[PDB]
This record gives C-alpha cells, structure tokens and sequence, in this order.
C-alpha cells in the first residue's frame, strides 16, 4: 500500500509518532522539521520508491499529500 | 545562500550513502548532518562562505574516496544482513 | 561476512581523509625528500615540513621540536635509552610504572642490563599513581621519569600535569608515553610540562609503520641517537623519511585536532551506553580501573566464572581482545591487572572493549546483546559458576 | 676578585691558571696559551670555544642561551658537560672548576 | 581456532552435572598448572563395569571445553580400565592442539584419572 | 612542467602494481597483525606471512631467516651492532670498506667508541678491494665483514662470492648491503655464502619506510635486538609489524624476480646509449668506476672544468645528483671518490645518472642533449678550460689563493 | 584462441594509452607489446591458458591504477611538450 | 634555487676574457679547483682612472657564478677606492646566500681585490 | 591530405619507408605486419583521426587501399 509506505517513511523520518500525520499536514507548518529535515525525507523517498526525483518536483514535494501524489502518480 | 547550502547538503549526503564500507558510511552520513545542524544559527556571511567551502573541499574527498572503495571492496559487515 | 571492530586500542582504521592525503605522494610525488638538488626533493621535503608542523599544532609545540620515527616503539626506545646513555656520567636511576607498555618496558630492562637503576612505581586499586611515591622515589642521581597518558589496556588517565610539576621542581626528565592519548584527550607539552612525548600513527586513525617524538629545546633536551647513518631528523634518527607516512601522520593529526570535541562527547555517550546495558542484565562484572580517571574509549570488564578467551571464541562476529592468559603466545598473565591488584580469577575473565571514532550504536547494542547470551551460556557451562550458585565460596575450597 | 681555574688542553694537560672575576672563558686561554680557537669571538657562531665542565661546577652555569644550544648541537663529541667558553664567566661559586677542552 | 574445537563448543555434548549422593557416580575436579582451567568430570557406572553416562562443566579456554568434551565423548561407552588408557597425547592429536594449547588436554587426562580414582574411592 | 627523473638510486616511483597490492590492506584489511583472536588480526598475519616468503623467494631463502625492518639504515645497523654485540665477548674486531654507506660507516664508527676495532678496507682505482688484502685483515678476534653489493655511488659491483668462500674459510660472519642490488642482479645467499643481508623497500620501486635484513639459520647467526618491545619479528625486531608496507615489499620483490631479466637487459642497452652518446660529443669526460664490473643502472661521470653543482643548475629540467661539496649541507666532498684514487678537481665535476625500470629512450636522448650543450656554456664560461686550452698546465699552476 | 588473445592484446593496450603518468604509460605500453611478441610462438595450450589469466589479472590491475591515477593527476613533464 | 642567483646564472652577464698583456688591465685569479670554486676577474681602468669595461670565467657552484657577476656589475664604472668598499657581506645580503654558500660571496671579494691589486702593481 | 596522412602512419607503423606503400598492397603479405602490428595500426588510426572503429569494420581493414575508403566514408 503506497500511502501506508509514505506515511510510514514521512513518521519514521520526522518522529511524528506515525499519528500527526495526516494528508493535509505541511512538512514544516505543522510537523516539526526544517530544510535539512525536509532533504533527508526525500532521499530517504528516493531510497525506497526507486525514481530520481528532479529537482523542481523535489522543492514542490513540501505536504504529504503533494509526496503521496508524486509517488502514486510514478 | 539557502539555496546552494540545501544542494550542497543533498551532494554530500547522496555521495556519501554510495560507501562501500560500514565504518566508512555511517560517519559520513552522521557527520555531515551533525555539522549542518551545528552551522544552522551563523550569521556572518564570511563565516558561512569558508564553511561551503570546506564542505566542497570534503565533498571532493568522499568522492576520490567513495571510488576508491568501490573499486577495492569487500564483504558486507554481519550487522548489515 | 565480516565480524565488528572494537578492537581500536589495538589499530585503528585509516581515516579517508588521511587516505586521500596520503595517495598524491604514492602516485605521483615519490621523490626522496633528503635530495637537493630536484623539484623531486623540494616538493618531498615541503611536504614533511608541513606535515612537522600539524603534529607540533596539535600537541601545541614548536615544529623544530618534532622528530619522526617509524613507531611508538621506537619512540621510547628513542627517548628511554637515548636519555639515559647521553646523561650517564652523572645520573644512573631510571623511574617508570608497573602498568607500562611492553616497549617502555622492555627498554628499562635491558638498561637494567646495562648497568642502570630502575626503579618501578607500584598502582594503586584505580590505576593511579601516587604522587607522594612519586616524590619518594626521586633520588639525586635520577636521569628520566616515564609515565603513560593513558593505558592501552584498561584506559585510566595519570596525572601528568602534576607529574610534569613535580619532575620541573626536582630537574628530572619528564616522558609520557601519549600513543593512547594524542588526538583523544588535550594535550600541551608546555602546559603539562614535557619533555619527552611518543606518538603512534595507527592508533590516531593514520597509517601504520610511522611515528613522531617530541623533544623540548627549551630547556634542551638531549638524546644519544640509536639509529646511526646520515644525520637525519637533526641527527636524532637517520634514515629517509617515508614522505606518505608524515604526509599521513599529519593529516591524521590535523584531522584529530578538528574532530577530538566530538569524537570525545560521541565515545562517551557510547560508552555509557554499553556499560550501563552490560551492567544491568548480568550481575557479577566489574569494571577495571577507576571511573573518575578514565578514558571512556578503552573499556575492560571481568565476567566473574568465564574464561576470556572462550568468551571471545563465543563472540565470533565482534572483534575484541581479552587479557586471558590463554590468549598469549606465551602463556603470561595480564601484569597490568596484577599490578592494578586484580585476583587471578577474574583477571583470567577480562573482556577489552574499543569505541573509536567510526563506532555506531547498532554495532555497540549488537556486541552487548551477544556478549549478554553468551556470558549466560559460559556461566551455565562453567563450575565455578556452579560452586557459587550453589552456596560454596572459592577462597575456601581446595584446588590442585 | 681572584677564581683559580684547571684547563685541560686536548692531550690531558693540567695547566692552572688564575683569573678575576668578571672575565671570559675563552679569552682567558689565549692569554695563557690554552690552544682554544674561538673563532667567532663571542658571536655564537663557530662553536669552536668547546669546552668540558667539570660535573660538580656545571650545575653552577647559568643555563645557555638558545643560540648557544644551537650551536653545542652541531659541536662534535658533544656530552651533557658541553658548555661553549665564550659565554662562560667567572664567578665565585666557580672556584676550582676544570675546563677539559674536546678533541 | 580449529574447526574440531570449534565444534565440540558450538555443539554442546554432556554439559551438565551428576547427583554426587549416588553412589555409583564418580567426580573429578582439577585445576591448570600455569593459568585458570578448572575442569568437572563426572562419570556414571552401572550395576556392572560399564559406564553409561558421564557429565562435564569447564571453567576454561575453548580448547579446555573442547578437551573435556572428546573426554566425556570416549569415555562414555567404556570400562575403568578401558579409559585409564586415555592419554592426553591421543586428545591433542584429535583436536590437533598447538604446543601452547597441551595444558588443555593433560587437564582433561587428570580429569579423567581423578574421576576414576574417586569411583574407586566411593566403591570401596 | 614537471622535469624528467634521473635519480633511481635516490629513490624508486612506486610500482603500479605494488600499488595495487597495497590498497586492499589501506582500506578494508586494517587489522593488527599481532592480533591472536579475530579475523582482521588472522588475515593481516596471513598477508604478511605471503610477502615473507616473496621476499625469501627473491633472494633464495626460508621464509623464517626474513625480519621485516623500517628501512635499509635499520637494517644495516641491527646486522653490525647486533653481530658486534652478541659476540664481543671474544670477538672485538670488525672489517668494512671504506666505500660503503653512511648507515654502515657511522655504526662502525659508534662502536669504536664502544670498545671495538674497525678495520676500513681501501680500494683499487676501480673501486672493487683486493681480496688478498681482506684475507691479511682478517685476525682470530675479527667479528664481522661489511662489503656492500653494489655501490650506490658509482656502481661497481664487489666480489661477494668470494668473499663470503673467504669468510666461510676462516669462519667469519659475513654482512652484505645489497639496497642497491636486490631486484637488479641475481642473488643467492647459500651460493654467495651470505650471512646477512640488507634489503630497502624503495630502492625496488616500493613502499618507502620498510625494509627487511635476512639472517641465516644454519649456521645460527645471532644478533643483539636493538629495539625493545614484546618480542615480534622472532624477538629481533619489536614493534607493530605495518601489514600494507610489508605486503607491498613483498609484492616489489615478486615483481622484481619476474622482470629482472627484461629490465636487466633494456637498462644495459639504455646506459650504453647514454655513455656513447656523451662520450663521442665531449672531450675530457670520465667515467668513474671499472666499466667490467659495473651495474649499467648507476652512471657516475666527471665533466672536466666545470663544476657539479652548477652543471646540475643548468639541468634544471632532470632530475640528477652530484658528488660536489657545494651539492652537501656540510660542504662535504664524496668520499667515495677520493676512495678511488680520484684527484680533488675532478671529484667537484662528477655527475650520476640512473636508468630504472621507468626511463625511456626519449628521455635519455633528451637528457644527453642537454647535457653536452650545457657542458658546452660551462666549458666556455670556465677559466680552467681557458687556462688548459692555452696550453697551460693547471697542475704546476700554483693557486693564487687556497 | 586467436580471437581471444587478439582482443585481449587490444583492450589492454587501449586501456595502457589511459595512463596519466608518463612513466608509467609508457612502461606499460612498451611491457605489453614486448611481452605478446615474446609468446608469440608458444604451443602448448596449457601454457597459452596460463599466459592469458596473467593477462587478464594484469588488466585488472591496469584498469584500477589508470582510474586512481587519473583521480590523484599532476602536471605533464617537459618532453610531453 | 633563488630567484637572484639563477638570474646571473641563466642570464650571466660579463663574461669573458681580456687582454693581460694590457698595462690598464688588471687581472685577478684566485680560489683553487681542489677547494671547488675558482674566479677569474677582469677589470679594465680607463686614462680618467675609472674602471670601464669588466670580465669574468668562474669555474665553481652556480652561487659563485652569481656572485662573480654581480661583482663584475658592481665594480663596473666606479673609482678603484670606491670599488675597495665591496664587501662579501653586501653580496651575501644582494643574492640572499645562506650560511654555507658565503664562500662565493668572499671568494668574490678577494677576486675584486686581487684584479686591483694587480692594476696596482702594474701601473707604475 | 587524407590520402598522404593515412600512408604516412602506415609508414611510422610498420616501417616502410614510406616507398612500399602502394593503393594496392596488403599488411600481412606485402609489408611486414602480423596481427599485432595491425593492431597496432587500427589504435594509431583511431588516433590520428579521432573516428572508432567497430571491431566487424577492424576486420575488414586488411590493406592500404581498405583503410583509404574507411577514413573518406567516415
Ligand atoms: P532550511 O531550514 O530552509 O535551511 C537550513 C539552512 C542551514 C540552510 C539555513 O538555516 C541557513 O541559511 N542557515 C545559515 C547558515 C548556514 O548556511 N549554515 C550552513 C553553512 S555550510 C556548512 O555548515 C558546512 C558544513 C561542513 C560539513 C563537513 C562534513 C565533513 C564530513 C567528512 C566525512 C569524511
Ligand atoms: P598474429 O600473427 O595473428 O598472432 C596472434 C597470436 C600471437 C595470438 C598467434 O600468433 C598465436 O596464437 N600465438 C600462440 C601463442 C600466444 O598466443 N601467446 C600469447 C599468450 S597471452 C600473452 O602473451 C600474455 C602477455 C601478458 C603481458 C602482461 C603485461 C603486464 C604489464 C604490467 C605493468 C603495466
Ligand atoms: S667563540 Fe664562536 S661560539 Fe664562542
Ligand atoms: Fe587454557
Ligand atoms: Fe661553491
């Protein structure tokens, strides 16, 4: 199941206790994490769906729903 | 700024998973984030612009080492199984 | 598949940093550094001069001060015997420890053969050196005092900023034995006051075969060179100088003195990690050596009623060391732990555990849940453990 | 004012000589036909004023000057009772001291 | 590490003990000249001369284990006499020990010989 | 641009393939081969058991009369000091040449302050000694005998054969520094009669700061270790043994046996080329050394009238040495050319030149062809070819000052 | 076999001519060419196996130092000019 | 390797020979090949009494060579008294020569003052 | 000139002197040139002109004249 994968990685990563996230929860709004937080979330994304995410797509991945969008569509 | 610091970071740590060694790896990995999370608060831009720098120079460094050990690897740890 | 590395006091890891300052003089600067006469040379000795000046910057000392070697061995015998044969029309008596590395030790008694006095210092219970028995060991013909930084085989920190006052007050020659401690702990040879220092490459995570001695010309020191030749390294040690071992001697140091406040707080929540996870799941360990005076990298547990060397055998996927003196080429017990007063029983069970720089907590975690299992097992196997269990003390029964 | 002195020349001559407080090693030799070069006069830089001290006066020595240690390093047959005669000066505490002059 | 010695610890055979009140089990206990081996032997006869249980524990080396492993193993299935020709020689050269490893099986052959003595003892 | 190397005996480039050698145990093989309970420390201790037997392979010996050393100069001073120390009970007297390496001269020299007696054998103008006067050198006290194989100077090879039938004779320990021979020239310690032998890392194109001394085992030649410690390399060497140096000795000394033959050959062709060519476009150029027996790797010449060092300053695009005073920091003239009988004006003018593995034929025409140009300028530039030219003689000219 | 060693005779000195160092690019050029005709006439087929896996080791060393002297490179000498 | 000595070494500039039997033709010769360096100084005083033309042949180390021709630059249009006032310290301090190469700097010197030594003892 | 440049490396090569080559004559019969000259000859055309040749289009070089038409097509 991809959005339980994403969600999963997103908790794993930013320490959201796998019940803050939500698919309208901002990567730094709303969950507590910064840039650098933000760049390892989506290596670790490219890690375990195997897709070089380009760049432009990588600054407009910043909520879950925009994550969940990117991998279900690829 | 923000810009080239985020990619700087994103080469280094993409450079660095690509270790063949465990011991190699992992304090790469470890040691780019802790140093990235250290510099967060500076303010004086030349401060700012000798740390990309030397995170360029250590940047070249995992790069000839990184190929080195792909080129001269060996067996996986027990711990990576 | 490879097993884990804790073995750190023994070598280390060369650093890729140290690798990759080391490569350009293996490929394509190979020239001898002692040649005059060629750019060769000239980048060669540019090269080692540089290098002289790391290791001065990070034991806070003058470059000049510097001479390379190719161990620490030969850095104490460098200092021992060079010392001792240059000052030998006046002064006779040598001190040292009982808990000191074989090397220093090994030059004390071939001076003893030789003709000199050496006095050795007994420990106490933690390791330690009293300083009151230091002052009462000091005689009017006393040449050299050698004490160790660290120990390599249970990790507790000497003194030696007192050591070093007391020895400026009497004007004796103060040498440390530091391979345990460059690049680990801060060290100044003007603070502390030294005049003679040995280093290790390999044990700073820099190449093997390559060392450096610090000796202080301020006021001068002086050495009867061992090795004999061409007057190099100012005529304290001839022979080349190996550049990509000074080069990487250097890189190592300079890497140690950026990286040591880390490293530092890093090992030391490691090591309270695994000593506090093997303390509350198996009872009966003690810790070796005093925790006040300690060196949290070098660690060294006896697990009562298991033999060490069947623990380490059981441990097959972890590196390790033990001071079993079954693990010896010739059968000799551990002497450190004898002289630190350790009952021959439990200095038979010692396990040396080693956090280094590259250690992760995955690797610290799966070596105490391995050693937890089978320390269990050994002590399911082991009599003693039975005797114990089963209400019997070991002092009293007889044994043949 | 007077220090008496014992020079030892480079085939074990004992030649006493007798001199004022205030004086230089170096310069009270060829006064008396010790055979000490001194070629630097006083410049530290030669290492030709080589000398031995005897064990018991070394102590009394202030300690020498870097450049002093610079040059006794290159001084052949260098001992730990090297001392260089130009920056020697007679003093009181150094009655009876010996100056045994290296080969 | 040999890959017998390796195996005689990997794979426990007899590790246990024997109730000392019986009296048809022999115990030995014995100690290493030069370093801390501390072998159990123990052996179990029954109404005739035939041994049909025999039980070690080792605190020691994992040579020592090893050795007093193939002692339990070969003197399980023999007499008294049949396992006094045991000898620390032929133990060495199964587990093919190096010459600083020959503490462990002359421990093993004293084992051996004490828990012998000691059924005698108890017979008697 | 970097300038040509024409210094091999000097220092050697490291072997690509010693390289190669080497890398796994700088990376991933980093294990302390001392270590008697894990892995790392059995894999170590198995690659330098390997090496130990390439370097035994090499010089024809058993793997355990090889002890693994930092370096020629600690290998020379462990065989001198130690073979004077142990036996000096009743042997106090020591033979060496006087054409030998500063390692060998200056340990003979502190132990004269020992106590004992050092014998410094002269040589012929050829620069090879004259066995009837080591046969009159040798006394019933005599120690050792010190014949280096091949000079690093000039490179003449001495009779080690002979000498070693001699020491065997007259029941003397025999010493031989072969740092200049080894990988070069066959050798067999059991033939030649050696007893111990010096060999360095970096004069074989490997590793610099490793080096081995062979000591043979029957007869039992004993020395006194001169570094203490806990008793490794057979209780003759202590200290850490460092596993990539030793592997990378080992690994020079296997590709040593197999090229020597092809390298051998092309070298002698090249420095055949080398001294025709200079020799037929520059009057008054001398080689020093027998041509018979000489190693074609190590070219010594002297250049009348012009003077080492500044030949050297014209060469500024090869890299070579010299013999002149003004090349040493101590304004030291080479004593291994006043040894042979070598008048003081042409000792100032000598030049060496080394062909290794790596030179080629470009490089050698290239460096001829700056040479004669250059010795050419010089010539024109010199008063003493003014002076010979003019038909004077500079040897009844008297010298206006010193 | 011809086929074989011919390629194999290409591919090592295709990847000889990679070398950055003078030295030994020439060395190896030179070594490579000298040692192909030297065999030229050999006919056992044991031997000709034996002298192919030499080569073919030699190869592996040659890829691997190329690479890591093209990592760590310096300047040109004064005869490539 | 000096910048200043290898300019006099790679771009010498005074160097030649001159006429000795010349009566305002001075010539020094001094130093030994034994000793390593030998100069051979030439100078030519004009009838106003003021050196015009100077020539030079070094046979010695390329300091030496750097010091004879900064000698034949500096005694070069100057009055013999004047030109007495060259020190080797001044060309030691000109061409930056360390301790062990002074020796071409006085060996300079002496040349300077043999070559008007001899114009001295032959002008009469 | 393509035709002079392509006679003039089979010159260096194989030793010539640059008389013998002919439109017309063969490496191995003709001139002195095993296989492991001709291999040499088809690296030292690649370099001269910086064109790589398949090994198939290789095999078919086995004369001047074949390496003529090879470089004019390419
Ligand atoms: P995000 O929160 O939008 O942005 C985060 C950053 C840090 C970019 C932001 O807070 C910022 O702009 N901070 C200002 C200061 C700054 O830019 N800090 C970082 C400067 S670059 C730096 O810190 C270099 C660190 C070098 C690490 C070397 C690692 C060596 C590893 C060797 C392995 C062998
Ligand atoms: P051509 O006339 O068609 O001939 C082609 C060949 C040679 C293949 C043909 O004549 C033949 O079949 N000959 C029989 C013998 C033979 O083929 N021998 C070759 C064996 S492989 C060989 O020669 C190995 C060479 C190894 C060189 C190693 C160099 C290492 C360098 C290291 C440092 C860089
Ligand atoms: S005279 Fe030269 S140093 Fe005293
Ligand atoms: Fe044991
Ligand atoms: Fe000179």
């Amino acid at each position: 199941t991809i959005e339980e994968r994403v969600k999963k990685i997103i908790g794993e990563q930013l320490g959201v206790k796998q019940e803050e996230v939500t698919n309208n929860a901002s990567f730094v709004e709303d969950l507590g994490a910064d840039s650098l937080d933000t760049v390892e979330l989506v290596m670790a994304l490219e890690e375990e769906f195997d897709t070089e995410i380009p760049d432009e797509e990588a600054e407009k991945i910043t909520t879950v729903q925009a994550a969940i969008d990117y991998i279900n569509g690829h | 700024s923000r810009a080239q610091v985020l990619a700087l970071y994103r080469a280094m740590l993409r450079e660095s998973k690509r270790f063949s060694a465990y011991n190699y790896r992992t304090y790469a990995v470890r040691r780019i984030r802790d140093a990235f999370r250290e510099n967060k608060n500076v303010k004086d831009p030349v401060e700012i612009q000798t740390l990309v720098n030397k995170a360029k120079r250590d940047l070249g460094v995992i790069r000839r080492q990184v190929h080195i050990g792909q080129l001269y690897s060996t067996d996986k740890l027990i711990i990576e199984n | 598949l490879r097993p884990l590395y804790m073995d750190v006091q023994a070598t280390t890891p060369l650093d890729p940093r140290v690798l990759d300052a080391m490569l350009p003089y293996l490929i394509n600067y190979y020239g001898n550094p002692h040649s005059r006469t060629h750019a060769y040379g000239w980048e060669s000795e540019a090269a080692m001069e540089r290098a002289r000046q790391q290791v001065a910057s990070l034991i806070g000392a003058d470059p000049r001060e510097i001479i390379f070697t190719s161990g620490a061995t030969e850095s104490n015998n460098i200092a021992i015997k060079g010392v001792a044969r240059f000052y030998r029309s006046r002064k006779k008596h040598l001190i040292t420890t009982q808990t000191e590395h074989k090397c220093v030790l090994d030059s004390c008694r071939s001076l003893e053969a030789e003709g000199f006095q050496v006095t050795y210092l007994p420990v106490q219970k933690s390791g330690i050196i009293d300083l009151k028995e230091l002052e009462a060991a000091i005689q009017p013909d006393t040449s050299l005092v050698s004490v160790m930084t660290v120990n390599n085989e249970i990790g507790v920190k000497q003194p030696i900023a007192e050591i070093g006052r007391i020895c400026s007050s009497r004007k004796v020659y103060f040498h440390t034995d530091a391979a345990q401690a460059v690049g680990k702990i801060p060290l100044d040879v003007n603070d502390m006051k030294i005049d003679l220092m040995s280093i290790s490459g390999h044990k700073i995570y820099g190449p093997k075969g390559v060392g450096a001695i610090y000796i202080r010309r301020r006021p001068r020191v002086r050495v009867e060179a061992l090795q004999s030749g061409g007057g190099q390294e100012r005529g304290m040690r001839s022979g080349t100088v190996p550049t990509p071992l000074v080069v990487g001697l250097g890189a190592a140091c300079e890497v140690a003195q950026q990286e040591m406040e880390y490293d530092h707080k890093r090992i030391s929540k490691l090591s309270e990690r695994l000593i506090q996870n093997i303390m509350k799941s198996l009872p009966d360990v003690v810790m070796n050596g005093d925790p006040k005076h300690h060196y949290p990298g070098c660690i060294n547990l006896s697990f009562a009623y298991v033999e060490g060397e069947s623990l380490l055998m059981a441990l097959k996927d972890v590196a390790l060391s033990s001071g079993s003196a079954c693990t010896s080429a010739s059968l000799e017990p551990s002497y450190v732990l004898r002289a630190i007063g350790t009952d021959e029983d439990l200095a038979h069970s010692s396990i040396r555990f080693g956090i280094g720089r590259f250690t992760t907590e995955e690797e610290v975690d799966y070596t105490v849940e391995k050693c937890i299992q089978h320390v269990k097992r050994l002590r399911e196997m082991s009599p003693l453990w039975e005797m114990v269990q089963d209400g019997i003390d070991l002092k009293s029964i007889k044994w043949t | 004012d007077v220090v008496n002195v014992v020079f030892v020349d480079r085939s074990g001559q004992r030649i006493p000589v007798s001199g004022r407080v205030g004086d230089n090693v170096l310069h009270l030799a060829q006064r008396h036909g010790v055979d000490l070069e001194g070629a630097c006069e006083a410049s530290l830089a030669c290492s030709t004023c080589h000398v031995y001290v005897s064990e018991d006066h070394l102590d009394l020595l202030p300690p020498p000057e870097e450049r002093e240690d610079d040059m006794l390093d290159m001084a052949p047959l260098l001992q730990e009772n090297s001392r260089l005669g130009c920056q020697i000066v007679l003093t009181p505490e150094l009655e009876g001291a010996e100056f045994t002059l290296p080969k | 590490y040999h890959k017998k010695v390796v195996d005689h610890y990997e794979n426990p055979r007899n590790v246990g003990s024997l109730d000392k009140t019986s009296k048809n089990v022999g115990t030995g206990l014995v100690g290493a000249p030069a370093c801390g081996d501390v072998m159990k032997l123990q052996i179990q006869v029954d109404e005739k001369g035939k041994i049909v249980d025999a039980r070690f524990k080792t605190f020691g080396c994992g040579s020592a284990i090893a050795s007093s492993s193939l002692a339990t193993e070969w003197v399980k299935g023999k007499t008294v006499e049949e396992a006094l020709t045991i000898k620390n020689t032929d133990i060495a050269k199964e587990l093919c020990l190096p010459p600083v490893k020959l503490h462990c099986s002359m421990l093993a052959e004293d084992a051996i010989k004490a828990a012998l003595a000691d059924y005698k003892l108890k017979q008697e």
